[PDB]
C-alpha cells in the first residue's frame, strides 16, 4: 500500500479514502497527497501518536477535529493545502501547542471572527493564501509571539487598516506576502503597528504612482529590507514617488513587469542604502545621468529586457545618454541582456570604478563591427566576465580589447564573425582565462593568432568552419597553460602532425565531426599523424562521427591519465592488438553505431580491468565463439554499468542468429571451454611413448 | 606320459582359441570406435552453427575433404610399403602398430587442426590395408596351427612330420572365420553407440532437414543432392562431447591393452629367421611377380565387387535410400539392423560346412542381384512415412549377402593357399584391390546412379567365379613357384 522508507510514509498517488494503519508505529512523517479523504478521524491516530509532520494536502476535508492536535503531541508541521475547510472555529486550534508550520494554501475561507491563534506561540510559518479573506485581522489581542513568515497572497483584501494589524505587537516578522490583491488605499499607521517588518511582497498588486507614493510615505520609520513591486502598473517614476523610503534602510528593490515608460530624474536619489536593484522586462525609452543619481551603495543591477521592444509597426530605438552610470561607483554586476540599443557610445560605461561582471548578450542589434574606441569607457573598470553572444558580430578591429586588461572570461560565441584571426585583436588580455568562439560563421587561423595570450586555459571552436589549421608552427603552441580545447563540426580534412605539441596541461579534448578518416588510415605523405604525442595529462577525449575505419597502433601510447574515450558513429571494423595497453585507468568507453565485429582479449584486456561504464549498442556483432566468447564471459561476470543491455545488443551474423540478443548467447559450446586441448596432447604423448617403448622393447 | 601331453595340448588349444577371440574383439572395438568417430565428425560438420560459431574461418569442408583424400589415396603407398614392413615388424606386431595408428587418428580428433589431423589421415590410409592383410594372415595361420595341433594329438605317428594338413583345415577355419566376421560386423552396430546415446537427441525432425528433396531413390544424381543447410536444432554441449570422446578413447585403449595381453606371440622365431632368409631385394618384387597366377586374374573382380558392395552398404544405402523418407533419426537403426543381419548370416554360412566350397558364394552375389532389381525399379517417396519396414528388410538382406560373400572369399582364399608367404601375398593383393575399389567408389561420388555398374560387375563375376571352379576339377596344373 503506502511506501515506507526512513521514518516516512509515501502514501500519495494511491487514491486511498480511509486512514491506513499498516504503517509502523515509530514513524514521524505522513504524506497523504492527492487522495480522497473526507476528514481526519481523531480516534485512529492513537497507534502512531509519535507523528512529527503531517501532510494532508490535495484532498477534500471540510472540518478539522481539535482532538487531532492533542492526541499527537509531536505534531510540528501541519499542511492542509487545496482542501475545503469551510469555517475556522475558536476551539479548533485551542489544544494545538506544539505547532510550528501551518499551511492553509487553499480552503476558501471568507470570514474569521475569533482568536484561533492564541495558543500556538511556537508557530513560525503561517499560510492563508488563495482564500477569500477581506481583512488582515486574525484576532483581538496581541498573539503569535514567534511568527516569522505570514503569507496572505491571492486574497480579496481592499484596505490595510491600522487596527487589524495590532496583534503583531512584538513579533519579528520576516516575510510578508500581499501579492495578487487589488489594494486601493493604505491607512496611516498600519505598518507602524507591526513590531518588526523585514520583507514585503506586492507582486501584481495593481498599484499606481500615487498609490506607491502613499505606500512609501506609510513605509517610513521601519526596518523593511526587501521590497518587490513586480507585475505592477507603475507607468512612470518621479522624485516625490519614492520620497518616503529615505528614512528606512532598504536593501533590495524590485521593479519588474511595470511597463515603465521612463525614469524620472533623481527618482532614486532619496535611497542611499539600495544594494540589489531589478529593472527586468520594462519599456524604458530614455536614460539620463540624473536618473541614477543617489545610488552609491548599489552593487546588483539588471536591465534585462528593460528597454523599448522591437515595434515592427513603427521603428523606434531607445537611446542612452553618456555618463548614465557614473554615480554607481560600487556596482559589481551589470546585466542588459536582450536589449535593442543601437551601439555603444564613447562614454557610456564611464564612472564604474568597481565593475566586475558584465553581460551584454543580444544587447546591440547594429553593433556588427567592433572598434578600439568601442570599449574605451570600460578602461578603468576591472572586468572579470564579459558576454557578447547573440550580438551578430561580424568584424573585430585591431586592439579592440586593449582597454580590458583584467578581463578573465570572454565570450564571442553565437555570432556571424567572418574574418581572419590576425592575432592583434587579443592584445591587452594578460589575465584572460576562457575564450568562447563557438557557433561562429567563418574564421582563419594564423601562426601568430594566439601568441599574445599564453595564459589561456580554455578555448572553444565549435562550428566555426576552421581553416588553415595545418600550418607550421602550430597556432596552439604558445598556449602553454591550455587545459580545455574544444573544436567540433569544423570538417578539417588535413591536420598537420605538429599541432597540439608541448600541450602538457591539456586535459579535455573534443574532436567531433571533423572527418578524420583520410588522415589516419594509410597517409600518402607518410603514416599516422598521431597528434596525441605528449598530451600526458589528457583526461577526456572525444572522436565521434569522424568516419574512421581503423585505428593505427601506437597513437594512444603514453596516455596514462586518459579517462574517457568517445569513438561512436565510426566505421572501424578491425582493431589491432595492444592498442589499449596503456589504458589501465580507463573509466568510460563509448563505441556505438560502428562496424565492430569481434571483441578480443588481446585488444580489450587492459581497458576492461578497471572500466566503470561502457556503451556498445547498435553494433553488428558476430555471434561466434572465437569472436565473442571472452566478451560474453566478461559481461556475464563483471558488474560494470551497461545501458540497454538486452534490448539494443543484437547479432547480424550468422543467419541462424539473426536478430538474437547477445546476452542470450551461450558460451558453453565453445572450444576454449572444454579441456580437449590438454587432453589431446596428453593422450597423443602417452600413446606415442607407449607404442615406441613397447616396439623397441619387444624387438630387442 | 600321455595325460600330461593331453593337458599341455589342451592349454595350447585354449590359448589358440582365446587369442582368436581376443583378435576378433579387438577388430570389433577398433572398427566400431573408428566408424563412430568418423560418422560423428562427418555429421557434426554439416551445418552452419557448429561450423561458424565454434570454428568460423578454419575451413571445415576443406580439412574434411583433405582427411577423406588422405585416407582414400594413401592405400597405394600402403601397398607399396606393406610386405617388407610386415615381415620386419611381424604378424601380430603390424596388427598392434595399425591399431595404434587407428587410436592416433581417434586421439588427434580433439583439437582438429590441419597439421595434426591430415598426418593422422595419412597414417590411417597407410595402415588400413596392412592391418586387414596381417589380420587375415594371423587368423588363417592360427587356424592352421589349431588344426595341426588337433591332428598331432589325434594322430601321433600317422601324421607326417612335413606337410600335415594337405587342404583339410577347412572345418577348423570355417568356424574361426565365421565368428571373426560376425564380431567384425557387430562392430558396425557397436559404432552406433555415440549417435544413439548422444547425437540422436540433438537434431530436429525430418520435416525441416528434408525440405529441399524433390527427387530421391533411383533419382539421386549424387550422394546428397537435396538437403538442408543445417540439421542440429541446438548446439551440443562441449561437456557431453568430451565425455563421449573420452569414453571412445578409453574403450580404444582397452582394446589396445587386451589385444597386447591376449594375443601372445605367433611369429615363431625359427620361422621368422626362415622368412628373413628370403632377403629384402626379392620380397619387393614377389607380390608384383605373382600376377602370373591363374586364380588372381579372375579373383580380382571379386575383390573389386566386395569393396564396391561394402562401400554401397556403408554410404550408398544409408545416404542414398534410408535418407529418403526419414532423416538422420533412423539411419543408425538401419545400420544396426544391417549389422545384426550380417552377424546372423555369419553363422548361417558357418552352417554351410557340409556343402562344398563355391556353393553359397555366387548365391550371395545372386542375392545382391535380386536386391539390385529392387534397387533399380522401386523408388521410395521422400515426403511420406508409409512403409518403413521394407528399408530394414533390404538392409538385413544386404547384410546377409555381404557377410556371406566376405566369409566365402576369406575361406576360399585361406583354402586355395596354405603356405605362409602365399597367405600373406594373396591377402595383401586382395586387400589392396579392395582398397582400390574403395578409392574408385570415392571417385564415384556425385554420380547419377551406381546401380548399373554394380549389376554388370555382379554378372561379370558370377560367370567368372564359376569359371575358375570349372577348371580346377579338370586338373589344369599351374602354380607360381618363388621360394
Ligand atoms: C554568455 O551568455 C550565454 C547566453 O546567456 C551563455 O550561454 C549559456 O550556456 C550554457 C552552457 O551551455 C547553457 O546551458 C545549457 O543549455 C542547453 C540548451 O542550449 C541545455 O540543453 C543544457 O542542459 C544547459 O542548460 C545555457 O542555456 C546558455 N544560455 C542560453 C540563454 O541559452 C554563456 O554561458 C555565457 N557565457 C559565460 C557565462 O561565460
Ligand atoms: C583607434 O584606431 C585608429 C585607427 O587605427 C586610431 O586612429 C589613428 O589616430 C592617430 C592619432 O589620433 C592618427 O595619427 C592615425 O593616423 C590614426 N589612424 C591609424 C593609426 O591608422 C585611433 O587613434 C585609435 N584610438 C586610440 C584611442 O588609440
Ligand atoms: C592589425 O595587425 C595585423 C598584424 O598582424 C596587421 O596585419 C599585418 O599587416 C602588414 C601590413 O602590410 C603585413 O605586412 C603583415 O603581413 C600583416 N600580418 C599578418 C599576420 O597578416 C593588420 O594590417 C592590422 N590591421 C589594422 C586595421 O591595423
Ligand atoms: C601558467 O600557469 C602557471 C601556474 O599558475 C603560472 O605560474 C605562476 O606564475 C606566476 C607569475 O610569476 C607566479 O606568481 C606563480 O607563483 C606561478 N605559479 C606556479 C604554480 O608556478 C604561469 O605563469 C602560467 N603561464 C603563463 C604564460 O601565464
Ligand atoms: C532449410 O530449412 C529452413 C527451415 O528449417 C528453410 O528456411 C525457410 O525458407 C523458406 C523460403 O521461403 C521460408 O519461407 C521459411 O519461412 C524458412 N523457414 C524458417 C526460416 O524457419 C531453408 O530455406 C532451408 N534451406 C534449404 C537449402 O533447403
Ligand atoms: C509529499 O509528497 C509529495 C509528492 O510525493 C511531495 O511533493 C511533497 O514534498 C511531500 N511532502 C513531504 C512533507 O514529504
Ligand atoms: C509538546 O510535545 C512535548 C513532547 O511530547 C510534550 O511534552 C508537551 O507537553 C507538548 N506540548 C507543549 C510543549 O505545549
Ligand atoms: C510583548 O508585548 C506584550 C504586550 O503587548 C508584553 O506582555 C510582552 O512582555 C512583550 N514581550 C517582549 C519580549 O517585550
Ligand atoms: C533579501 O534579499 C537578499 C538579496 O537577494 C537575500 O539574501 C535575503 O535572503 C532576502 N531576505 C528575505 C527575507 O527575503
Ligand atoms: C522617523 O525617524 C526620524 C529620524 O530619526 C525622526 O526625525 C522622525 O521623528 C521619526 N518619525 C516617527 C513618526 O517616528
Ligand atoms: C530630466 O532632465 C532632462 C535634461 O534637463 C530633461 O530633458 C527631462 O525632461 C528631465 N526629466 C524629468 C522627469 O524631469
Ligand atoms: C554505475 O552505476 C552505479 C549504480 O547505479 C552508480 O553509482 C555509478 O555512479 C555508475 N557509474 C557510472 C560511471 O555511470
Ligand atoms: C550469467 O548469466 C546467467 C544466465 O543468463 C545468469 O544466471 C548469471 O547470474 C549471470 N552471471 C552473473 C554473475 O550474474
Ligand atoms: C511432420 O512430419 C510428419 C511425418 O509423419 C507429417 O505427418 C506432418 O504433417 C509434418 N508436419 C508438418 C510438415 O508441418
Amino acid at each position: 500500500q503506502c511506501t515506507v522508507r526512513y521514518n516516512v510514509a509515501d502514501c500519495s498517488h494511491l487514491k486511498l479514502t480511509h486512514i491506513p494503519d499498516d504503517l509502523p508505529s515509530n514513524i514521524t512523517v505522513l504524506n497523504l497527497t492527492h487522495n480522497q479523504l473526507r476528514r481526519l478521524p481523531p480516534t485512529n491516530f492513537t497507534r502512531y501518536s509519535q507523528l512529527a509532520i503531517l501532510d494532508a494536502g490535495f484532498n477534500s476535508i471540510s472540518k478539522l477535529e481539535p482532538e487531532l492536535c492533542q492526541i499527537l503531541p509531536l505534531l510540528k508541521v501541519l499542511n492542509l493545502q487545496h482542501n475545503e475547510l469551510s469555517q475556522i472555529s475558536d476551539q479548533t486550534f485551542v489544544f494545538c501547542t506544539n505547532l510550528t508550520e501551518l499551511d492553509l494554501m487553499s480552503n476558501s475561507i471568507h470570514k474569521i471572527k475569533s482568536n484561533p491563534f492564541k495558543n500556538q506561540k511556537n508557530l513560525i510559518k503561517l499560510d492563508l493564501s488563495h482564500n477569500g479573506l477581506s481583512s488582515t485581522k486574525l484576532g483581538t489581542g496581541v498573539q503569535l509571539e514567534n511568527l516569522q513568515e505570514l503569507l496572505l497572497a491571492k486574497n480579496k483584501i481592499l484596505a490595510l487598516r491600522s487596527e487589524e494589524l495590532e496583534f503583531l505587537g512584538n513579533s519579528s516578522l520576516r516575510k510578508l506576502d500581499l501579492s495578487s490583491n487589488p489594494l486601493k488605499e493604505f491607512s496611516p499607521g498600519c505598518f507602524q503597528t507591526i513590531g518588526k517588518l523585514f520583507a514585503l511582497l506586492l507582486n501584481n498588486a495593481q498599484l499606481n504612482p500615487h498609490l506607491t507614493e502613499k505606500l512609501c510615505w506609510e513605509l517610513s520609520n521601519t526596518s523593511i529590507q526587501n521590497l518587490s513591486l513586480a507585475n505592477n502598473q507603475l507607468l512612470a517614476t518621479s522624485e516625490s514617488t519614492f520620497s518616503g523610503l529615505k528614512w528606512t534602510n532598504l536593501t533590495q528593490l524590485d521593479l519588474s513587469y511595470n511597463n515603465l515608460h521612463d525614469v524620472g530624474n533623481g527618482s532614486f536619489s532619496y535611497l542611499p542604502s539600495l544594494r540589489y536593484l531589478s529593472l527586468e522586462y520594462n519599456n524604458i525609452q530614455r536614460l539620463s545621468p540624473r536618473s541614477f543619481y543617489g545610488l552609491s551603495n548599489l552593487r546588483y543591477l539588471s536591465l534585462k529586457r528593460a528597454f523599448t521592444k522591437q515595434s515592427v509597426s513603427l521603428a523606434s530605438h531607445p537611446n542612452i545618454d553618456d555618463f548614465s552610470f557614473q554615480w554607481l561607483k560600487y556596482l559589481e554586476y551589470l546585466n542588459m541582456d536582450d536589449n535593442n540599443i543601437p551601439s555603444t557610445k564613447s562614454n557610456t560605461f564611464t564612472g564604474l570604478v568597481s565593475l566586475k561582471y558584465l553581460s551584454l548578450s543580444k544587447t546591440f542589434t547594429s553593433l556588427q563591427t567592433l572598434t578600439n574606441e568601442t570599449f574605451v569607457s570600460l578602461a578603468h573598470s576591472p572586468l572579470l566576465t564579459l558576454n557578447l553572444t547573440k550580438n551578430h558580430i561580424s568584424k573585430i578591429a585591431n586592439g579592440t580589447f586593449s582597454w580590458l586588461g583584467q578581463l578573465r572570461i570572454l565570450d564571442l560565441g553565437l555570432n556571424e564573425i567572418e574574418q581572419k584571426l590576425s592575432g592583434q585583436e587579443w592584445r591587452g588580455l594578460r589575465n584572460i582565462f576562457e575564450i568562447y568562439l563557438s557557433y561562429n560563421k567563418y574564421l582563419q587561423l594564423s601562426t601568430s593568432s594566439f601568441a599574445l595570450v599564453p595564459s589561456l586555459q580554455r578555448l572553444m571552436l565549435r562550428r566555426v568552419a576552421l581553416k588553415n589549421v595545418d600550418i607550421s608552427p602550430s597556432p596552439f603552441r604558445p598556449l602553454r597553460n591550455l587545459t580545455i580545447l574544444d573544436l567540433s563540426n569544423n570538417n578539417i580534412a588535413n591536420i598537420n602532425e605538429d599541432l597540439l605539441e608541448g600541450l602538457e596541461n591539456l586535459e579535455i579534448l573534443d574532436f567531433q565531426h571533423n572527418n578524420l578518416a583520410r588522415l589516419w588510415k594509410r597517409a600518402n605523405p607518410g603514416g599516422p599523424v598521431n597528434f596525441l604525442k605528449g598530451l600526458s595529462h589528457l583526461h577526456i577525449l572525444n572522436l565521434e562521427s569522424n568516419g574512421l575505419d581503423e585505428i593505427p597502433v601506437g597513437v594512444f601510447k603514453n596516455l596514462f591519465e586518459l579517462k574517457s574515450i568517445n569513438l561512436g558513429l565510426n566505421n572501424l571494423n578491425k582493431l589491432e592488438p595492444f592498442i589499449f595497453d596503456d589504458q589501465t585507468s580507463l573509466r568510460s568507453l563509448n563505441l556505438q553505431k560502428n562496424l565492430i565485429t569481434s571483441v578480443e582479449k588481446d585488444v580489450f584486456g587492459p581497458p576492461f580491468q578497471n572500466l566503470n561504464s561502457l556503451d556498445m549498442r547498435f553494433n553488428p556483432f558476430d555471434c561466434t565463439c572465437e569472436s565473442i566468447s571472452w566478451f560474453v564471459n566478461w559481461i556475464n561476470q563483471t558488474h560494470t554499468n551497461i545501458s540497454e543491455l538486452s534490448t539494443h545488443y543484437l547479432c547480424n551474423t550468422p543467419h541462424h542468429y539473426y536478430g538474437f540478443p547477445l546476452k542470450l548467447f551461450d558460451t558453453s559450446s565453445c572450444k576454449d571451454s572444454a579441456p580437449f586441448e590438454l587432453l589431446f596432447i596428453i593422450s597423443t604423448s602417452m600413446l606415442l611413448v607407449f607404442i615406441l617403448v613397447v616396439l623397441l622393447i619387444h624387438i630387442e | 606320459e600321455e595325460e600330461e601331453e593331453r593337458r599341455y595340448y589342451r592349454r595350447k588349444r585354449l590359448g589358440v582359441v582365446k587369442n582368436v577371440l581376443a583378435a576378433s574383439t579387438g577388430v570389433t572395438l577398433t572398427y566400431g570406435v573408428y566408424l563412430g568417430l568418423l560418422q560423428m565428425q562427418l555429421i557434426l560438420h554439416y551445418d552452419e552453427t557448429y561450423r561458424e560459431v565454434k570454428y568460423g574461418n578454419m575451413g571445415l569442408p576443406d580439412i574434411d575433404s583433405k582427411m577423406l583424400m588422405g585416407i582414400n589415396v594413401t592405400p597405394i603407398a600402403a601397398l607399396l610399403y606393406t610386405p617388407v614392413l610386415i615381415r620386419f615388424f611381424g604378424t601380430k606386431w603390424m596388427m598392434f602398430l595399425a591399431v595404434g595408428i587407428y587410436a592416433l587418428f581417434v586421439s588427434t580428433n580433439y583439437w582438429e587442426r590441419y597439421y595434426t589431423l591430415v598426418p593422422s589421415a595419412v597414417a590411417l590410409g597407410m595402415a588400413i590395408v596392412p592391418l586387414w592383410a596381417s589380420m587375415g594372415n594371423y587368423i588363417t595361420r592360427m587356424s592352421q596351427k589349431y588344426y595341426e595341433y588337433s591332428h598331432y594329438k589325434e594322430q601321433d605317428e600317422q601324421g607326417p612330420q612335413q606337410r600335415p594338413p594337405r587342404g583339410s583345415h577347412a572345418p577348423y577355419l570355417l568356424v574361426f572365420q565365421a565368428i571373426f566376421y560376425s564380431f567384425f560386423h557387430l562392430s558396425f552396430a557397436c559404432a552406433q553407440l555415440p549417435m544413439i546415446y548422444f547425437l540422436n537427441n540433438y537434431l530436429y525432425d525430418l520435416n525441416h532437414t528434408l525440405i529441399n528433396v524433390q527427387s530421391c531413390g533411383t533419382k539421386s544424381q549424387g550422394i546428397l543432392n537435396g538437403f538442408n543447410k543445417t540439421v542440429l536444432r541446438t548446439l551440443p554441449r562441449s561437456k557431453n562431447l568430451i565425455v563421449v570422446e573420452s569414453v571412445l578413447m578409453a574403450v580404444a585403449f582397452l582394446a589396445m591393452l587386451m589385444v597386447l595381453g591376449l594375443c601372445g606371440a605367433a611369429y615363431r622365431p625359427t620361422e621368422e629367421i626362415d622368412l628373413r632368409s628370403v632377403g629384402w631385394g626379392n620380397i619387393f618384387q614377389l607380390p608384383f611377380k605373382h600376377v602370373r597366377d591363374f586364380r588372381l586374374r579372375h579373383l580380382v573382380p571379386f575383390f573389386i565387387y566386395s569393396g564396391f558392395e561394402v562401400l554401397f552398404a556403408c554410404t550408398g544405402f544409408a545416404l542414398g535410400y534410408g535418407v529418403c523418407s526419414m532423416g538422420l533419426e533412423r539411419l543408425a537403426y538401419l545400420l544396426i539392423a544391417y549389422s545384426l543381419g550380417a552377424s546372423a548370416s555369419s553363422v548361417l554360412g558357418l552352417l554351410g560346412l557340409w556343402l562344398p566350397r563355391s556353393v553359397p558364394l555366387v548365391a550371395g552375389a545372386g542375392l545382391h542381384l535380386l536386391l539390385t532389381l529392387s534397387l533399380f525399379f522401386w523408388a521410395p517417396a521422400p515426403r511420406v512415412l508409409q512403409h518403413s519396414w521394407i528399408f530394414y528388410f533390404v538392409a538385413a538382406l544386404w547384410g546377409v549377402g555381404s557377410a556371406l560373400n566376405k566369409t566365402g572369399l576369406s575361406t576360399l582364399l585361406g583354402i586355395l593357399y596354405e603356405d605362409k608367404e602365399r597367405q600373406d601375398f594373396i591377402f595383401t593383393i586382395y586387400h589392396w584391390w579392395q582398397a582400390v575399389a574403395i578409392f574408385v567408389v570415392y571417385l564415384g561420388s556425385s554420380l547419377p546412379m551406381k546401380a548399373k555398374l554394380a549389376v554388370l560387375l555382379v554378372t561379370l563375376v558370377a560367370a567368372a567365379a564359376s569359371y575358375l571352379w570349372m577348371e580346377q576339377k579338370l586338373q589344369q596344373g599351374l602354380v607360381p613357384r618363388q621360394p
